[PDB]
C-alpha cells in the first residue's frame, strides 16, 4: 500500500537518504508532496518545485511515476548536479 | 571508573526514573538543588557513576529523557527532584506516537534519534569508563515499544562489548492497559533478543497484588508501585558502587546468569516488604528473607515457578551477615526444592554480598529469577498474536507506515524459536 | 610599544565598535569619561596599545570612524562610551552611499580618503612602533565594502611590512540583506586578496543560531549579536596586551597560519556559552573547551567543516591552566579526526595561553579555523554572480559611475582561480 521511497538534497553531500513514507492516507496530491517535504530538507531558496530522479534524466509530476527502492533529489529554481550519492 | 549512563524512552519510561533518581540521590545525601548534604564519607567513594561532577561542587544525573510529545518533561521538572537533570537532555519531539509501533520506529523515530545519539555520544566522550547503558521502557505503548529498541540496533553497532539491559514493562496477562499490546509485545520481543544482554521483565499486574497482599496498601498509587521498580534497580547495582566483602556488577551478572546468550528473559524479586501494619511483629533474621523470596506472590511477573525450573539465581544481599550463614541456606532451598531447580547445572545460586544497607531498613536483599516459567508469558502473547493477525485486524494502520507481512512472519516464529528452546532445556537428562 | 590602529568603516562598522570598545575599556576599567577605575597594576602594563595617553590623567581609544553620511555618527556619541573618543577622528561625508560599490570607492570615495588618510598618518606619527591595522565593515552594503578596500589599497603602499586584518562580514547564504550583495561580494573578494594578509570571516546567518541553539535567547538584539563579535577581536589580542607563558600576536598568527599567501579566509569560534538557565549545570574543564569549538553550530561562518580540512588551527586559551593538559586535547582531536585535517601538514594544531581570563568568567578560549570549507561559501556567490551577470542585470548604475564590462570578467575568473586552489590542496597526497 505505501511507497517505499527517500530523498536527498543536492551539490552538497552530507545527506543520509531519509525515507518519508508516501500513501494514500497521509498524501492526496503531488503538490502536498512537494510542501511537505521542505520541512525536512534545505536548499538555498526552499521552493521544492520539481525533483529529478536517481539519475537525472527526466521530471516527475505523478505519484504513479514512483516506482519503489529509488532515490530522488531535491531541484527547483536549479539544475542536476551529478552526484554520486548512493556510492 | 566504571561509568553507567542512563537511558529513558516513552511515558511510563519517564515517571519511573522520577521515583528511580529520587531513591539513587537518597542514598547519597542530595537535595532537589543537587548539592551534597551527607554525613559520611563512603557514599562519595563511587558517586562517579550515576553522577558527571560539575563546577560548582554540583551534581548531575547522567541521564537522557526520550518522548514524542512534551505532556510529560514539563511534568517532570515540575516536581521533586525535576530541577537536578539537566535542560539539555531532555530531547523530545512534537507530534506524539499515537500509540504506534511503526510510528516509533519508522516515521517520527528516524527524526528525533539523530538529536539523541549525538548526546550519548556527548555523554560517551564524559565517560571515563564506560561500564554499560540501562534502559527504562514498556512494551506495550507507542514510544517506550519502537523508540528504544532503535536506539539499541544503533547502540550496539557503536559498541559491540559494552553490556546492555533493559528494565521494560511487559503487559499483563488478564486486563488489558493497550489494545494493540500483542502488536507491539512481538515486535519488539524480535527486537530484544537481537541486541540484549539481558532483561528484566516486570509486569503491572503482580505488582498490584505485592502491594495489596503484602503491603496492605489501601490506595496504591503510582508513587508506590514505582517505588518498587526503584528498589530493583538500586538492589542490582549497590555492589558496584559500595565496599562489599563479595563484589558484584552488570558483567559478573550477566554471564554468570545466561548460560546460552538468547536465554536472557529473566524475573526480580525484592524482599523484605513490611506492611506499616505489620512490621513490629517480624523477625529480621537472614533465613526470613530466604522464604519469603522463593513462593509465587514475591515474584514481579506473571509466573509460576512451581511450573518451570530455575537455571540461574542471583540474590544480591545489602546489610551485615554471616557468609556461611546465608551459603547454609541457599544450599538448603537447592536441596528441598529439588524438582524446582534443573538437574545439569550444580551451583545455580549466585551470592553477592555488600555492606550498605538500604535506608530506612537494617538489612535487605534483591532475588533475581531466571527460570523456564515465562514460556507461559509469551506463548500467552503469541496466542493473542495468531488470533489478531489472522483477520489482518489493526493492519492498516502499521502497513499504511511502511510495513510488509513478511516482517510479522518471521518476528511471529521467532517467539516459536524461542518458546521452544526453553521447553527444550526444560525437562532433559 | 606595538601599537594598533584601529579603523571602522560602514553602519555595520561602526555600531561593532561601539559594542568593541565598551568591551575593550572594561578589560582595563575605564568609565564611558575616560579616567581610569581599576584594581590591579596589570591592567596598565601593555595599556599603550588601543590608548594614546593623553593628558589629565585620560585615555582615548586610538580608532578613526568613515561613514558617508552623519546618520550613524551621531548615533555613537548619544550612547554609552560615545564620549570617549576624540571628537576629531569623525571623517565622514554629507551624501551618502546608496548602497553602490561603485559609489563607494569612485564617486566620494576619492573625496573623503584624503580626509582620513592624514588622520591616520597624523595617528602613524603618534604610533612609538606601529604593528599592523585592523579594520571593521561589510562585503555587501556600499560604504563598508568599497570604501574600506579604497583605504587598503592607499594603506598597503604606504606600508608594505605592516599587517592588515578585516573583521568583515560576510552576507549570508539563504536570506538577503542586500538586493546587489553579489556584485558587492566579488567587486571587493578581488581587492581583498591584493592587500590583506588575513581575514576574518563572520556571517550574519550562523550568529543567529548560535544565539538560538546555545545561549537560547529569547530577543536576540544587536546588543548580543555583536557582543560574540567583540569576544572574537579581544580573543585574538589577549596575547598581545597580557603577560602568559606562551606569548602570541598579529605576527604570529599570520605566517603560521597562511601558508599559501592568496589562502588567507578564516573562521573564528568562541568557546565556553553558559546560557543563563543552563550555566549552572556544566563542567569548567579543560577538555570541556575543546568538544565544543569542534562542531558546526558553532562556527561564524556557514560552513560544513565535515565537507572540507583544516589546514592551520589557533586556539588562544585565557586563565590558569596546565600546559600539558591543553596539548593532550590537541593531539587527540588530531588523532581520531584525521580524515577532516590535511595530510601533508604535521603540527597543525597553534597553542596560545594567555593568563588573564575574561572578565565575568573563570576560564575561556578564542577558536580560529581554516579549513577548505570556505569553497561552499563563495561557489555560492559565484553562481549568484554569473546568474545576474549574464542579464546585464543592476549594470547601469555601477556602468553610469564609470565602470566597465572587464572589471567584472578579471574579477569573475580570480574568484574561481582562487577556489580552484582550494579544490586542489584539499585531495592531494
Ligand atoms: N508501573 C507503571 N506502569 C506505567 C506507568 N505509566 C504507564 N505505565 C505502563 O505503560 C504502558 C503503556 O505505555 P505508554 O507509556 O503509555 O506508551 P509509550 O509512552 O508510547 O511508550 C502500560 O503497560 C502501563 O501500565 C506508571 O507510572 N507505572
Ligand atoms: N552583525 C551585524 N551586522 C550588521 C549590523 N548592522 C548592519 N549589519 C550588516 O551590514 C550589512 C549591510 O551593510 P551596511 O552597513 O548597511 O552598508 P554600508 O554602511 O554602506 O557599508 C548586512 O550584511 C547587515 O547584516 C549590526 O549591528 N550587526
Amino acid at each position: 500500500r505505501p511507497k517505499l521511497v527517500t530523498i536527498i538534497r543536492s551539490g552538497v553531500k552530507p545527506r543520509k537518504a531519509v525515507r518519508v513514507l508516501l500513501n494514500k492516507k497521509t498524501a492526496h496530491s503531488f503538490e502536498q508532496v512537494l510542501t511537505d517535504i521542505t520541512e525536512a530538507i534545505k536548499l538555498e531558496t526552499g521552493v521544492v518545485k520539481k525533483l529529478y530522479t536517481l539519475d537525472g534524466k527526466q521530471v516527475t509530476c505523478l505519484h504513479d511515476f514512483f516506482g519503489d527502492d529509488d532515490v530522488f533529489i531535491a531541484c527547483g529554481p536549479e539544475k542536476f548536479r551529478y552526484a554520486q550519492d548512493d556510492f | 571508573m566504571r561509568e553507567i549512563v542512563h537511558i529513558q524512552a516513552g511515558q511510563c519510561g519517564n515517571q519511573i526514573g522520577a521515583k528511580f533518581w529520587e531513591v539513587i540521590s537518597d542514598e547519597h545525601g542530595i537535595d532537589p538543588t543537587g548539592s551534597y548534604h551527607g554525613d559520611s564519607d563512603l557514599q562519595l567513594e563511587r558517586i562517579n557513576v550515576y553522577y558527571n561532577e560539575a563546577a560548582g561542587n554540583k551534581y548531575v544525573p547522567r541521564a537522557i529523557l526520550v518522548d514524542l510529545e512534551p505532556g510529560t518533561m514539563d511534568s517532570v521538572r515540575s516536581g521533586p527532584f525535576g530541577q537536578i537533570f539537566r535542560p539539555d537532555n531532555f530531547v523530545f519531539g512534537q507530534s506524539g506516537a499515537g500509540n504506534n509501533w511503526a510510528k516509533g520506529h519508522y516515521t517520527e523515530g528516524a527524526e528525533l534519534v539523530d538529536s539523541v545519539l549525538d548526546v550519548v555520544r556527548k555523554e560517551s566522550e564524559s565517560c571515563d569508563c564506560l561500564q554499560g547503558f540501562q534502559l527504562t521502557h514498556s512494551l506495550g505503548g507507542g514510544t517506550g515499544s519502537g523508540m528504544g529498541t532503535l536506539l539499541i540496533s544503533k547502540i550496539r553497532e557503536e559498541y559491540p562489548d559494552r553490556i546492555m539491559n533493559t528494565f521494560s514493562v511487559v503487559p499483563s496477562p488478564k486486563v488489558s492497559d493497550t489494545v494493540v499490546e500483542p502488536y507491539n509485545a512481538t515486535l519488539s520481543v524480535h527486537q530484544l533478543v537481537e541486541n540484549t544482554d539481558e532483561t528484566y521483565c516486570i509486569d503491572n499486574e503482580a505488582l498490584y497484588d505485592i502491594c495489596f497482599r503484602t503491603l496492605k496498601l489501601t490506595t496504591p498509587t503510582y508513587g508506590d508501585l514505582n517505588h518498587l521498580v526503584s528498589a530493583t534497580m538500586s538492589g542490582v547495582t549497590t555492589c558496584l558502587r559500595f565496599p562489599g566483602q563479595l563484589n558484584a556488577d552488570l558483567r559478573k551478572l550477566a554471564v554468570n546468569m545466561v548460560p546460552f546468550p538468547r536465554l536472557h528473559f529473566f524475573m526480580p524479586g525484592f524482599a523484605p516488604l513490611t506492611s506499616r501494619g505489620s512490621q513490629q511483629y517480624r523477625a529480621l533474621t537472614v533465613p526470613e528473607l530466604t522464604q519469603q523470596m522463593f513462593d509465587a506472590k514475591n515474584m514481579m511477573a506473571a509466573c509460576d515457578p512451581r511450573h518451570g525450573r530455575y537455571l540461574t539465581v542471583a540474590a544480591v544481599f545489602r546489610g551485615r551477615m554471616s557468609m556461611k550463614e546465608v551459603d547454609e541456606q541457599m544450599l538448603n532451598v537447592q536441596n528441598k526444592n529439588s524438582s524446582y531447580f534443573v538437574e545439569w547445572i550444580p551451583n545455580n545460586v549466585k551470592t553477592a554480598v555488600c555492606d550498605i544497607p538500604p535506608r530506612g531498613l537494617k538489612m535487605s536483599a534483591t532475588f533475581i529469577g531466571n527460570s523456564t516459567a515465562i514460556q507461559e508469558l509469551f506463548k500467552r502473547i503469541s496466542e493473542q498474536f495468531t488470533a489478531m493477525f489472522r483477520r489482518k485486524a489493526f493492519l492498516h494502520w502499521y502497513t499504511g507506515e511502511g510495513m510488509d507481512e513478511m516482517e510479522f512472519t518471521e518476528a511471529e516464529s521467532n517467539m516459536n524459536d524461542l518458546v521452544s528452546e526453553y521447553q527444550q532445556y526444560q525437562d532433559a537428562t
